């Protein structure tokens, strides 16, 4: 129980540092294309930008290698979520409608088992009822299939 | 099932040759082009850059509220599907068994 | 005929009458992402895409070998000129 706990928190550390650096190259890429939008062309900014990208490059560079370290915790996403995620919205409905789906399906397989529970019940009894002869195979035939 | 780091790396890959590719571009463009231009390629480069970044963002925030629901949700779809066979294969023998009636 | 006492069948594992959900302790992110809370009212407001997870953000999102040193040196000299 405690080593389940201590993965999970490691994961969970992992993952809010991997946000993090994230998060920073992104700010890192938002003040660069402000910076290029008023750049005005004096030596300062010239350096301030060459500076910007040489940290965007490192960043990545670093993301790069500790995202593709084997031993990090880090190591499923199918092609319906991506294209799902391309309408510009809070991603809910998609669940919503699928695990609605899903619930219809898991009521549809407890009605049909009690259904066939049902029919096999009653032809138990009357098999039993007016085959008194097969009736021990036919509780046997319960204990073959419950 | 993907590795996440498999995903990672094959999008660090496609950022440095697609920054490589604009480069070069840059480098063998006739500098009759103004630098207006250039540097609003540059921008939207970067833009589109960032955003693969953010998506990669998105899909770490998922994996860090990550599966359970994913498990659940996996295993219905296949007893969902697995009924659906089992009924169809019901009619197809029914079809192909009718013929020896 | 085919009535065979060593032939036994077990039950499938794990049983779709019981409550699936509950068996391996899932219930915390079902709950999490119900369609409806324990008293029926809307939890949150629902839609389709991930572009709500970036507004925090800044931004406007109304619409959704190599030599560094050699290329930067370039972006500068084009700037400066």
């Amino acid at each position: 129980m405690n080593g389940n706990s201590t993965n999970n928190e490691q994961l969970q550390q992992e993952l809010a540092t991997t946000q993090d650096q994230v998060a920073s190259i992104i700010e890192s890429f938002v003040e660069l294309g402000v910076s290029i939008y008023d750049f005005p062309g004096t030596p300062e900014a010239t350096k301030g930008m060459i500076t910007n990208l040489q940290r965007n490059v490192d960043r990545l560079y670093k993301l790069n290698v500790r995202s593709n370290d084997p031993q990090s915790s880090l190591s499923d996403i199918p092609l319906e979520v991506v294209q799902y995620i391309e309408d510009g919205r809070n991603p809910d409905i998609y669940t919503r409608e699928f695990v609605e789906a899903i619930r219809r399906s898991n009521q549809y397989q407890r009605g049909k088992m009690h259904g066939l529970k049902q029919l096999r019940d009653s032809l138990a009894d009357k098999i039993v009822d007016e085959f008194p002869e097969l009736k021990e195979p036919v509780e046997d035939i319960i204990k073959r299939t419950s | 099932q993907v590795s996440l780091a498999l995903v990672i790396r094959n999008l660090t890959v496609f950022t440095m040759k697609e920054l490589a590719q604009y480069m070069k571009t840059n480098v063998h463009t006739q500098a009759n082009e103004p630098n207006s231009a250039k540097k609003i390629r540059f921008l939207q480069l970067i833009i589109f850059l960032r955003t693969q970044f953010l998506k990669l963002y998105v899909l770490v925030k998922w994996t860090r509220t990550i599966h359970v629901l994913i498990d659940l949700l996996n295993w219905f779809r296949t007893t969902n599907m697995n009924v659906n066979n089992c009924i169809w294969a019901l009619k197809s023998s029914l079809n192909s068994m009718t013929n020896a009636k | 005929y085919y009535v065979d006492p060593e032939t036994t069948y077990t039950y499938q594992q794990p049983n779709p009458l019981q409550d699936l959900i509950s068996v391996y302790g899932l219930d915390d992110i079902s709950r999490q992402v119900a369609r409806t809370n324990l008293d029926g009212t809307k939890a949150v407001k629902l839609r389709k895409s991930y572009k709500n997870q970036i507004a925090d953000l800044s931004g406007k999102f109304s619409t959704i070998n190599f030599d560094w040193d050699l290329c930067s040196s370039v972006l500068s000299q084009f700037e400066r000129s």
